[PDB]
């Protein structure tokens, strides 16, 4: 009887449909499920890449959440795929970075929430902060000799009750914006070995979802 | 009838109950929008647009159906507890009034229909009251109110 | 069920999506608006100046209440627009700011309707309150409803339901260089209001 | 105590005159307005025709609901210009008139900010209903209150909380001779509105 | 849900119909209430008038409800209107007369039922009885110096069940009638002075009315 | 200590002045008391005059509490007094008009509500409204032979809560009449003897009163 209904009407859009006689297709055999978030988007996804061609430079990306902004600047492949889905977002995220070639490189990255004051989004310059305003946001300085790679979670500091990734002109400019994240590089001296770096986003335990939206036209996704 | 049970009377106060009877098809369909204005009658009420009357209380009907009848209460709103008959005094005078308003009549969606079928369908206006009161009996010939 | 009222065939249940969340942490802390914050808050009506150059029984200011208080400027203007009729009380406020080395006195007295004939000096009969140099620079007037209808009208109004006098009750006298006037002002509320009869036609 | 508030050294007790009176008599039937009784009315929105020479997926009607909804027409604009913030819900009528010979089908959507990017042919995962001339005029949709800050700023709001969307879901065909159009309304109420932020400063 | 019907179905036109929200309409403040028929026609209305151009002539006018019958001789005003709307009538009735102008004027009216032999309805002429006709069906003998008004109930005495205002032809000539009431003036010596009458009809407390008709179209109601 | 207070203070105000040692004065010899106004007001008082100059003419005046209108178009004496003490009035009042001077004169005096169409106030001139009309409204026809006087309540009837006494413009116009009394003479044949007519009006025992004004200025009390 359950093959036939009127989808016009929402009331009997929750019916459970049949058509032909089944079997209950047992267990999955695995024992962890694939479709929880937090499992599928607990695997790290790809960010964003950028290399240093002098000494003393300083390097700023925000991580911005919109739409509009089509790589090499903005979300690529997963995660720009991921963060359309759903309307809203809050919590902190967890971020990992890589580095790569040359060696006995100091470097100095920073957190710094939206809005204040900081170096202009993905542009190569030298650093026009104070050497006192950086410590005081909090940092963590790393040497590329002994480790190379460093995993770091983002807070969550916003004036806003949630960032969304779907919006246009005036809003996106302001709301989508999660943060923005510096590495200052010292002691690069010799122009060669060529240091280069990769980010790797993650999403936490404690972050959120809110009020799914329709998926990307496949013309929106894109790659590097 | 309710016209001349009030028209021998001076004053009176209740609820008008309009009954509007639609005679369409089964296959026409569009809808109508009653919209009541309190007021006074002499007041200008051509100048509404449709935007503006949804304001005001309305009852969007719907043409097709097994029901063709709408009844259509007007709630009693007044300054003054008691209107009056003002027709056989002669001329107008501010503060004095019969009506308690006007009601509107729009064309909320156009009239679709077939080929084979009349493009127009007639209404009648009924009408009849309810919780009515009178007093202060009178003589009078009320003539028809024309447009 | 409020106004507008739909009668369909062909009706059919509405799609909600969650529904209402309170809030852990407000945004704003104060009071939800509604009409008892707005319609009843006090409001500014009549500004003048009391001079020395009035002589006894001259009217400082003559004030129509509701015909002032309706106005684009107060945000009582966003209820009483779109209400034909309506039936309510009134608050008054009248202070002064007298420097003690001034003396005199006002009357502010409330009459329904006009004034017309009656004595001067019976004022105090009427609701009233005296502001004197002496005393006290305050007064407060609270009156019911009076009026030959059952409720008031703004488009066209018979006739002013409560239009509020000011006579000056004893000439004002300074000595040589004190500051010759004072401020006056005078403030008004509905209260207990009560609204009917919705309509577009006031646009 | 509610905003307006005097602080004095001088003041007194008022003197009233009777008292509020209960009508043995009611002038007025209708329930005594307030807010519940005239912000959360039902309001009309866009009025547009829907013709055979619209193709698939051609947009009818693309409506931001907030932003008509602020009107000088529409009495609800009073409470809405006095202040400013607010959150709420929103509730939509789409009623349209088809006659039985014709058929196809519209789709009406509620999507957050903007629909942006998605696929249209997703646009059944937003609340949405189905017009079909098969079963039914009239869909309800009723909505929380979705958002990236505290509330709604009317003044100069950051972007369209939500903007409502039409897409033709079947193109319209008709025989020969039988009326080529229809109308097509939209109907739109606050719901559990909240108000705060009252300003002089929209006059 | 009342503020739909269908009026082609009487079983549901009993409903009480609602439309939007109200409240009870309290009281109405006056005590006694004009709508009930016994005091609305409890108030006299007005019937006839006729004036005497010389000594010891009789008058004699029927009272017809019939609709048929245009005024100055018929239902004028108020009557015309009120024995029209229903369909019979039966029980007596409260006359008033009132005598105006001269003075020291005998009078003797009498009441003739339906069909008896009695003089011309609406003609002024000298009387046919026989005296001692008149005595024999009762009368009241009124001088005109002392009162010069009457308040008389006429009986109910017809060989019909009711009587009807709304009848054509051969039955409105003969069911249509009340009766006949009578007056004859004596000493009316002096031609001048001009003695005239009015007549006042009232509806009692024992009087009936049946089957409510449809009202009169304005074209029918006058005035003398 | 009941000598000294602050007036500008209306909570002292309602105390209870001494001043010197006093003693208890006794009672009022008389039972009645002349301070009610149901007493004072229940003796009647005057209200206007008016003669006839020829036969067949009506005469209208109405009832106007109104303070603008001056005599002998008005309330003069005490009336034009009393009802500018207060604010508002409701309820019946009572009626007695006298008749002098000429005899044999038949009259009928109707009673006509506010607003409804009527002779035009203080004017005396034949009557322009139909026969038919009159009656309907309720009259009393009298004989000034017989009595010469008649005392008659004048209902409450009006579309308004209550009448006011003081108005100015398009108000005062509206609220502030009453009702329209008119007297139409028949049968005055000779134009001499000079028949002539007055007017006293007494309050009842229903009638009310609310919100106490304040009291005439001597300009304006008046006398005919």
């Amino acid at each position: 009887v359950g093959a036939i209904t009127t989808i016009e009407d929402p009331v009997l859009a929750k019916k459970v449909p049949e058509t032909f006689p089944e079997l209950k297709p047992g267990e999955s055999r695995h024992t962890s499920d694939h479709m929880s978030i937090y499992k599928f988007m607990g695997r790290s996804h790809f960010l964003c890449t950028f290399t240093f061609n002098s000494n003393n430079k300083e390097y700023t990306f925000p991580i911005t959440l919109s739409s509009t902004s089509n790589p090499p600047h903005g979300l690529p492949s997963t995660l720009r795929w991921f963060f359309n889905l759903f309307q809203l977002y809050r919590g902190p995220l967890d971020l990992t970075i890589i580095i790569t070639g040359a060696t006995d490189v100091d470097g100095m990255a920073w957190f710094t929430p939206v809005g204040l004051a900081v170096d202009t989004p993905w542009v190569e310059k030298e650093s026009a902060l104070q050497i006192d305003y950086k410590t005081a946001l909090g940092a963590v300085r790393f040497n590329t000799r002994r480790t190379g790679n460093i995993q770091i979670r983002l807070p969550w500091y916003s004036y806003l009750y949630a960032v969304s990734g779907a919006l246009d002109g005036l809003g996106d400019k302001t709301d989508s914006t999660f943060g923005l994240v510096s590495i200052q590089i010292a002691n690069y001296n010799h122009s060669d070995e060529y240091l280069s770096f990769s980010c790797y986003l993650s999403v936490t335990e404690q972050s959120e979802f809110y009020f799914p939206r329709a998926p990307l036209n496949s013309n929106a996704m894109l790659s590097t | 009838a309710l016209a001349s049970i009030c028209q021998m009377f001076c004053f009176w106060r209740g609820d008008l109950v309009f009954d509007f009877q639609v005679f369409p098809t089964k296959y026409h369909s569009g809808r109508l929008l009653f919209c009541f204005v309190p007021g006074n009658e002499l007041i200008d009420v051509t100048g509404i647009t449709l935007k503006q009357a949804t304001t005001a209380p309305c009852a969007v009907m719907d043409i097709a159906g097994v029901q063709s009848t709408l009844r259509f209460r007007v709630p009693w709103i007044s300054d003054t507890p008691y209107r009056v008959n003002r027709y056989t005094k002669e001329a107008h005078q501010k503060g004095e009034y019969t009506a308690i308003g006007k009601l509107i009549v729009y064309c909320y969606n156009r009239l679709t229909s077939p080929s084979n079928v009349a493009h127009h369908v007639r209404v009648n206006v009924y009408l009849s009251a309810i919780n009515l009161e009178c007093f202060a009996p009178l003589y009078h010939a009320m003539d028809v109110t024309t447009q | 069920a409020s106004y507008f009222t739909s009668v369909d065939q062909s009706s059919v249940h509405t799609a909600e999506v969650g529904s209402h969340q309170i809030e852990p942490l407000k945004t704003s802390v104060d009071k939800p608006g509604s009409k008892k914050t707005q319609g009843e808050k006090f409001f500014l009506i009549h500004s003048a100046r009391w001079l020395t150059t009035h002589a006894l029984f001259h009217e400082v200011a003559k004030l129509d209440v509701v015909k002032l208080l309706y106005n684009e400027q107060f945000a009582v203007q966003g209820l009483l627009r779109y209400h034909t009729y309506a039936r309510f009380g009134i608050e008054i406020q009248v202070q002064i700011n007298p420097t003690p080395f001034q003396q005199g006195g006002l009357i502010c007295a409330m009459v329904p309707g006009d004034q017309s004939y009656g004595s001067i000096a019976s004022l105090t009969v009427y609701p009233h309150g005296l502001l004197n140099c002496n005393i006290n620079n305050v007064v407060r007037i609270k009156v019911p409803f009076i009026y030959t209808r059952g409720a008031y009208h703004f488009k066209d109004p018979q006739y002013p339901v409560w239009e509020l006098t000011i006579r000056v009750w004893s000439e004002l006298n300074i000595g040589t260089g004190t500051s010759a006037y004072t401020s006056l002002n005078v403030l008004a509320r509905f209260t207990d209001l009560e609204l009917h009869g919705l309509t577009p036609l006031s646009t």
